[PDB]
């Protein structure tokens, strides 16, 4: 494509939403606060505005990255693939742990789409490049690849990952988790990757840690000199309660 | 040669203390959560306690809380259970078991490796 793209266009009211959610985040998290929300939006708009939405690079986002620097405890990181709801619910109940989307930068961009045009200097609300059909180097795809690499690269000690046990590929080598995150876990820093395979909750009494795609993930991590551990969440409807109440006798019966 | 070997079981009178040991070999002990599970002769298994790989998490069944302490020595690859104020109802074969993961976040799944257990008998006569 050239000016007409295959993907949804910039989220309606994008500029207001970014600034709005930047203020809510910087009030609620004073350890930052030094941050100027008008300044971060300038750095974010600057990354893609008046640029060709198929020629965007990591460097375009460096301004934004510097303004959004945040050290998250490296030992409290949760990665996730396809099971977005339970991942974020988990960090809402276990409030010392973080997903990418609980950081300032991840929080700004979550569920939003954005792109510009080669010169019009306007935001394109009509359409934006689709990763598959249009081009991989688009404002949205390049943003998530850059923040996701940094997030995984910082992780230390025990890193957790939540996977969707109801997908045909529980571990997907072509996901951001499979492509970027797993190859940026440093064995000098990381002792263990521990996977949680969330069952669809109906009937899947199978040990999904023996799934061939989990065996593939295990081999990748093992070759990085990191310990791979894997457990099943058979009852997602009881998971949050059991994490907070590990001495409840209805939780321990799962051994 | 993944192995767990429990020691310390014997016959004690109510009110006394007993320390169990569980010697681990054949795997990186210091990277796994560890459990104690007990089974009174003729009765169903009862989960007793869990300790995370780093010892930061220690959790206990309501039936032993305040009387039993779980601990580990990652240099000796040994798990312990310190039992105090023992009761007749504490009589059981005590097993140590290896978690699939770390238990820094407590997530309960099937335990992969079990010891042979050590019988503890709490009896007046
Ligand atoms: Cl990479
Ligand atoms: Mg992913
Ligand atoms: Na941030």
């Amino acid at each position: 494509w050239r000016q007409t793209w295959s993907g949804p266009g910039t989220t309606k009211r994008f500029p207001e939403t970014v600034l709005a959610r930047c203020v809510k985040y910087t009030e609620i998290h004073p350890e930052m606060r030094h941050v100027d929300c008008q300044s971060v939006w300038d750095a974010f708009k600057g990354a893609f505005i008046s640029k060709h939405p198929c020629d965007i690079t990591e460097e375009d986002y460096q301004p934004l990255m510097k303004l959004g620097t945040q050290t998250v405890p490296c030992n409290k990181i949760l990665l996730w693939s396809r099971i977005k709801d339970l991942a974020h619910q988990f960090t809402q109940v276990q409030r010392d742990m973080f997903t990418l989307e609980d950081t300032l930068l991840g929080y700004l961009a979550d569920d939003l789409t954005w792109c510009g045009e080669f010169a019009t200097s306007k935001i394109n609300y009509q359409s934006c490049p689709d990763w598959r059909k249009d081009c991989s180097n688009n404002p949205v795809s390049v943003f998530w690849k850059t923040v996701s690499r940094r997030f995984a690269e910082a992780a230390c000690d025990v890193v957790h990952v939540m996977l969707d046990g109801s997908r045909s590929k529980i571990f997907d080598k072509d996901s951001t988790f499979g492509s970027v995150e797993v190859h940026n876990l440093q064995p000098e820093k990381v002792q263990t990757l521990e996977a949680w395979v969330i069952h669809g909750g109906r009937e899947d009494s199978r040990d999904l840690c023996q799934d061939p795609t989990i065996k593939e993930l295990e081999s990748i991590i093992s070759k990085r000199n990191i310990q791979f551990s894997c457990k099943n969440i058979y009852r997602p409807d009881k998971f949050l309660q059991c994490v907070k109440n590990p001495e409840d006798s209805s939780c321990t019966s799962e051994i | 040669q993944v192995q767990l070997v429990e020691s310390g079981g014997g016959v004690v009178q109510p009110g006394r203390s007993l320390r169990l040991s569980c010697a681990a070999s054949g795997f990186t002990f210091s990277s796994y959560g560890m459990h104690w599970v007990r089974q009174a002769p003729g009765k169903e298994r009862e989960w007793v306690a869990v300790i995370s790989d780093d010892g930061s998490n220690k959790y206990y069944a309501d039936s032993v809380k305040g009387r039993f302490t779980i601990s580990r020595d990652n240099s000796k690859n040994t798990l312990y259970l310190q039992m105090n104020s023992l009761r007749v109802e504490d009589t059981a074969v005590y097993y140590c078991a290896k978690d699939r993961g770390t238990m820094r976040v407590v997530v309960y799944d099937t335990l992969d490796i079990w010891g042979q257990g050590t019988l503890v008998t709490v009896s007046s006569h």
